[PDB]
């Protein structure tokens, strides 16, 4: 159900069939909707582990496999298939760019409006704004660190909604970075948008 | 060995921060004299060799025969010594005896 | 003056000489377009069917 | 003029005597601060280029001097010190290079903490704690002995859809294979997908 | 050992689940696709705008900046050699134990030779107990080294007259200032003898004072039993045995 | 064992087809010499 | 004076030539890299699988 | 007799495999050539 | 015991697979020693003759 | 090969490495005081033997 | 800005030429103007202006 239709959306995109790859991948999903019985589908992925969020792995850590962690995490999955659509509209847009023509211009316009609005619009920096610059000491503290796994531990074996104020004094912590693909994306766009 | 331990100090001191090699600093002392110490002489036929050499482009035997020292007849004498390279390049027909 | 009129043919006949170099140049790059866009033909997808 | 400096300035670098404790009329060597002051007199009409030269040049000749003074002065017990490549072991950080080099004060630790490891791994330095040398970061040494490694290998938790290939997978069937090997055609005709 | 590496593993991928949840990228018509967890929720309420806060690449508020890998290798580094001996890292280094950990300090370029000078100044200065001025006099004056004495206002007297006028042509087209002016002035400027280096050559050795001498121009540990193997001399003075020979 | 045939069979066939596809590049990269020279001696046209 | 402005015509030109020479062979350049580091495709492994 | 067909099949399997190998090198010697050509005229383009 | 554990050093080494050669090698030897049951190895090379 | 600067930093780790495992070399001590001996000195059979 | 249009000054200089001072503590980031003028390189010793 999952890697068959991507394995020739891949093969196809590789091979410039644009809109077999396009008419292959609207097997496992499609920003328009699917269209059943002639009639509206409610649901929004045509893979039904996707759509519920069921997850197929226990022990994912265990070896260097990114295929297995997205097993444990099933939406990394939907990601990597957007991105994918991504990519086979840029290759579409670039694709019409290349000929330089009136009309060809006009259809890489159509499809680079496109991305940009299946994209939205992208975050920027803020934590950057008020991080506290601390020592290597408090960096590498054990105790801050192990507070934090213990704090870590019994949000996940629990649930336990108390300890509400964490005290954001202890700096020993690092933030998540925002996705290389997705600012290379976001620049490439704005670059083929100012051409 | 106190003593040379400190003359070889000199000569490895001397030689590092003036550049100048261990036979030419050889050459120097004995067109100085025999006995191997260190004067205002030794020093100031190095300053005019180098200053000869700087300007003049000159070697380190021929800016100290220049300066007042003798020609050394008997250099390392792994290769021609300066006055086999002045008077025996190559011998006319004999052996020479100057 | 007869002289520079003789150079002035000569470099006329040097643009001659490049524009006939478009002509071959253009047409290498029409038949090495043609066989690149072409690709493959129907006699090798039927070999590899 | 010539040497662009003052004509004081020139009247005393001819009224040195250098006479060194006698053999001549007298020893008219400066003190150390009026060595210090002319040098600055003689020394301040220069260009840029030639005064970040001589910055370099002083730099490299006073580095030298200390790591020599240092060498026969300071020796703390256990290590047996001795040269410039021993004191670049012991402090984690190089002593004989040039003033061409540039690089941050994070990278730099990034080299000396590196080359720590590597000395308490290679069991060159003695006494050193084998029990804690057996951890999971010095068994992963071959990975963790590199930030690009480390750093893919980080981000290979938080963002695997980076490293997922969508056209082979770790564990992937042979009649999954074979499919590839019949749909990897030159150009993928619809009727030879459905095949 | 197995509970504990299943622990970590665990909270390493509840720790990515919750950045993918919390990542603001993803809006995105793919956004109705996602749904908000109660565990989602704990972590928010628990730790403020944590899981929000997101920063650029390069960023060293990062975990994938040198920053984290930084501080993950000293964490794993501080205990290699015990607090006790001089192999420690604390106490071969104590000025590593409080960096600080700032964008600037990673986006400044500077010359490593400035921070090994910076290094050593501070050792050299804690040791003796002296000022920078201090030590440069005494250094050009010192004897107990290859490299001492160093003179700094003479070498750099030396590296202008040689960079502004080599051989003294320009000096020497002026004869007049050569009657007031001799041969040792020009030696200091050419070649390389600081005042006390002149001493250091110019004194005689004689068994009178001998020891007196050697001590002078030795250090406490530099003794004629030493200085008697000749690859002991090659390594002390940075020759050669060819050259020594 | 005829199974095995079957897949040196496969295995030639796509070996071909890339270097059907090593052709396809090559004749590419030919064809923007080719044009690039055009230009080269356009530019060339009008400096003479 | 105008032929001499000519000659200048003539230099820059030749520069602009040399630079849409650059543009060709970067592109050669390009082209011969990703051939090579890319070297042996999946496709390939297969067969020799 | 099979066993020495599948020798057979081995054998032109990394003949074939060199092949490549030689392929790569080739490349490999005409990129160098490629980015010595760009050199060339980059110099060029500066005397110019 | 020892020479195919070259073998394929030799391999990687050539194909320039860097880090699975010094994998493969630590087999044989490594400079850091051995981990065995959690504990380090009191034996200095991985080969018994 | 690269040339880039944290490329450089890994060169000088790897180097650095390959010093330390390698240690210091030693020198020719023979060629000291080794005599010059004749032909028939070098060739003595009663010596050989 | 006319300073800027006409003499090809930069922001800091030509503000500094039509009355204002130098600015010692610029955005702090980079070197300042008073350091750009007065500190590249020092000397021997730190700036006291």
């Amino acid at each position: 159900f999952y890697y068959t239709p991507m394995m020739c959306f891949q093969r196809l995109l590789q091979e410039k069939q644009f809109d077999e790859a396009t008419q292959w991948i609207n097997y496992v999903y499609n920003p328009a909707g699917y269209i059943v019985n002639g009639e509206i589908a409610p649901w929004i992925w045509n893979c039904r582990p996707l759509e519920e969020t069921t997850s197929w792995n226990a022990n994912p850590l265990d070896a260097i496999d990114p295929d297995a962690v997205a097993q444990n995490d099933p939406m990394h999955y939907k990601i990597a298939t957007f991105m994918r659509l991504l990519d086979q509209l840029i290759l579409r847009g670039d694709m019409a760019y290349r000929e330089l023509t009136r009309d060809a211009l006009n259809e890489a316009k159509m499809w680079y409006v496109r991305t940009l609005e299946l994209l939205g619009d992208e975050p920027e920096d803020y934590g950057s704004q008020q991080w506290a610059a601390p020592s290597l000491s408090g960096a590498a503290s054990q105790t801050v660190q192990a507070a934090y796994q213990q704090d870590l531990t019994m949000l996940g074996r629990g649930g336990v909604s108390k300890n509400l104020r964490t005290a954001n004094s202890l700096v020993g912590l690092f933030l998540p970075e925002y996705n290389p693909a997705l600012t290379d994306y976001w620049q490439t766009l704005r670059l083929r948008l100012f051409n | 060995l106190t003593i040379f331990a400190l003359k070889l100090n000199k000569a490895i001191r001397l030689c590092l921060t003036s550049g100048l090699s261990p036979n030419e600093l050889q050459t120097i002392v004995r067109s100085d004299n025999a006995q191997g110490i260190i004067n205002d002489s030794v020093l100031t036929k190095v300053f005019y060799t180098l200053f000869y050499s700087h300007r003049y482009a000159l070697s380190f035997d021929d800016a100290q025969v220049l300066n007042g020292s003798v020609i050394n007849q008997y250099a390392d004498d792994d290769s021609v010594s300066h006055f086999n390279r002045l008077f025996n390049t190559p011998p006319l027909k004999g052996k020479i005896f100057e | 003056i007869r002289i520079q009129q003789r150079t002035v043919d000569e470099v006329d006949a040097d643009i001659a000489v490049l524009a006939e170099s478009r002509r071959s140049a253009q047409n290498r790059l029409e038949k090495y377009q043609q066989l690149y866009d072409e690709d493959i033909n129907h006699g090798e997808q039927r070999a590899m069917s | 003029s010539a040497l662009h400096t003052m004509p004081s300035v020139i009247r005393t670098l001819v009224n040195i005597r250098y006479v060194t404790a006698l053999n001549k009329a007298e020893s008219n060597l400066p003190s150390w601060d009026e060595w210090q002051t002319l040098a600055e007199n003689m020394e301040a009409g220069l260009s840029t280029q030639q005064a970040q030269t001589l910055a370099d040049y002083t730099a490299e000749r006073l580095s030298s001097v200390l790591c020599n003074w240092f060498l026969a002065n300071i020796q703390p017990e256990g290590v047996s010190l001795h040269s410039r490549d021993d004191l670049y072991s012991y402090f984690l950080i190089d002593n004989q290079v040039s003033s061409a080099i540039k690089t941050t004060r994070l990278a730099e630790a990034i080299a000396g903490i590196q080359l720590y490891i590597n000395r308490a791994l290679n069991r060159i330095e003695p006494n050193a704690r084998a029990d804690v040398s057996t951890r999971q970061f010095f068994t992963d040494w071959t990975v963790n002995n590199r930030y690009s490694t480390w750093g893919g290998v980080s981000r290979l938790v938080y963002y695997p859809e980076n490293y997922i290939d969508p056209t082979q997978r770790i564990g992937q069937t042979r009649m999954m294979d074979e499919l590839l090997e019949n749909i990897s055609q030159s150009k993928l005709s619809r009727d030879t997908v459905e095949d | 050992y197995h509970e504990t590496i299943e622990q970590k593993k665990n909270n390493r991928l509840l720790e990515a689940r919750i950045f993918t949840r919390a990542n603001p990228q993803l809006s995105g018509a793919i956004r109705l696709g996602i749904e908000r967890d109660s565990v989602s929720r704990s972590y928010d309420e628990m730790f403020g705008a944590r899981s929000s806060s997101f920063v650029k690449p390069g960023s060293v508020a990062s975990m994938f900046s040198p920053a984290g890998y930084l501080t993950e290798l000293y964490r794993e580094a501080k205990d290699l050699h015990f607090s006790s001996s001089a192999y420690h890292l604390d106490n071969r280094r104590p000025d590593l134990a409080d960096l600080t950990l700032s964008q600037s300090n990673m986006d400044t370029e500077i010359s490593t030779l400035t921070l090994s000078n910076e290094l050593l100044l501070e050792h050299i200065t804690r040791k003796t107990g002296g000022d920078s001025d201090a030590l440069m006099e005494s250094l050009s004056t010192y004897r107990q080294a290859i490299d001492t004495p160093y003179h700094q206002p003479y070498e750099t007297i030396r590296q202008v007259i040689m960079t502004h006028d080599s051989t003294l042509s320009a000096l020497s087209r002026n004869p007049e200032v050569m009657g007031q002016a001799e041969g040792a002035s020009l030696l200091a400027i050419l070649a390389n003898i600081s005042p006390e280096l002149y001493n250091i050559l110019t004194e005689e050795i004689t068994e009178k004072n001998a020891d007196a001498l050697f001590a002078q121009n030795f250090s406490e540990n530099i003794t004629p039993e030493n200085f008697a193997s000749q690859s002991w001399i090659a390594k002390y003075y940075g020759l050669e045995l060819s050259e020594v020979q | 064992s005829l199974s095995a045939t079957a897949s040196q069979y496969s295995a030639d066939k796509i070996s071909r087809s890339e270097a059907y596809r090593r052709r396809r590049q090559e004749w590419e990269i030919q064809r923007d010499n080719a044009d690039g020279e055009v230009k080269q001696m356009d530019a060339q046209l009008e400096s003479l």
